[PDB]
C-alpha cells in the first residue's frame, strides 16, 4: 500500500481483480505486453499508461478508439486522485491510494 | 416491441462478397451483381472515410482506429497460432387420487 | 476527405513517407 494505487475492477469479466501502480509507467490494453490486461472488443491494443511522476499518479490516453473516461469524462491526460472511475471500453475500474 | 409487444422486422439490405465454395464464381448466373460488389469497398472502411469527409474524426482519430483494427487483427491471429501448438417411485396413495376425483366436482360458487 | 487521396500517392510512390499503420487501409482503396 506504501508508495502505490489499486485498480480494482468493478465492470468486467476480471471483476474485483486488483492492478497495482507503483511504476513510472503502468501500460494497460488489449495486448499480451500490457501490464493492465484488459481484454475486450472495445478495448484498444494499447488503451492508456498510468503514469506516476513524483507521488502523483496520472492516466493517458496513448491513442485508443474507443478512449479513456475518467468519472464518466472523456479525458486525454487526467491527475488520479482515491475515487476516480477510469474507464478504458467496457471495463469500468476503481481508483485506491 | 417495448411499447406495443408486436413482432418488428428490419430488412438489412446488403451484398454477399463471395460464393458458396472457395473455387465458387456467382458472376456466372449473376454477372452484372457480382460486376458491382467487384468493384464495392467494405462496410467498415467507408464508414471511416465518411467521418473524416464530415469533419466528425481527425486523423489522430484515424489512427486511433487503424490502430485498433491491427489490434484486433493480430490479437486473434496470434491466440490461435499459440493455442494450436497446445494441442425412483412412480405411485401415488389413494387420498391423493381422492383429492384429485374432488376437483372435478370443487366447482366454483 | 484530404488523406483518403492525398496520403494514397505519399504511400504508393514512396511507402516510406506515409505512417506504417496506414499500410493496411491504403492496399484496400485502390
Amino acid at each position: 500500500p506504501s508508495g502505490s494505487a489499486l485498480l480494482v475492477v468493478k465492470r468486467g469479466p476480471n471483476a474485483g481483480s486488483r492492478f497495482l501502480l507503483d511504476q513510472p509507467t503502468t501500460s494497460a490494453g488489449r495486448h499480451p505486453d500490457s501490464d493492465i490486461f484488459l481484454d475486450d472488443v472495445t478495448v484498444s491494443r494499447r488503451h492508456a499508461e498510468f503514469r506516476l511522476e513524483g507521488g502523483e499518479f496520472q492516466v493517458v490516453d496513448v491513442g485508443s478508439l474507443n478512449g479513456t473516461y475518467v468519472n464518466r469524462e472523456p479525458v486525454d491526460s487526467a491527475v488520479l486522485a482515491n475515487g476516480d472511475e477510469v474507464q478504458i471500453g467496457k471495463f469500468r475500474l476503481v481508483f485506491l491510494t | 416491441r417495448q411499447a406495443f409487444k408486436k413482432d418488428v422486422v428490419i430488412d438489412m439490405l446488403c451484398y454477399r462478397r463471395r460464393g458458396h465454395n472457395e473455387g465458387d464464381d456467382p458472376s456466372m448466373t449473376q454477372p452484372y451483381m457480382y460486376d458491382v460488389i467487384d468493384t464495392k469497398r467494405g462496410s467498415r472502411k467507408a464508414y471511416t472515410e465518411a467521418l473524416i469527409g464530415r469533419g466528425d474524426i481527425s486523423m489522430k482519430e484515424a489512427e486511433d482506429a487503424l490502430r485498433d483494427y491491427q489490434g484486433q487483427l493480430e490479437r486473434v491471429f496470434n491466440e490461435v497460432r499459440e493455442l494450436e501448438k497446445h494441442e425412483l417411485a412412480t405411485a401415488v396413495d389413494k387420498a391423493m387420487l381422492q383429492r384429485i376425483g374432488d376437483a372435478h366436482l370443487a366447482l366454483p360458487e | 476527405e484530404w488523406l483518403v487521396e492525398e496520403m494514397y500517392r505519399k504511400f504508393r510512390d514512396d511507402p516510406s513517407s506515409v505512417d506504417p499503420s496506414w499500410h493496411e487501409f491504403l492496399v484496400d482503396y485502390s
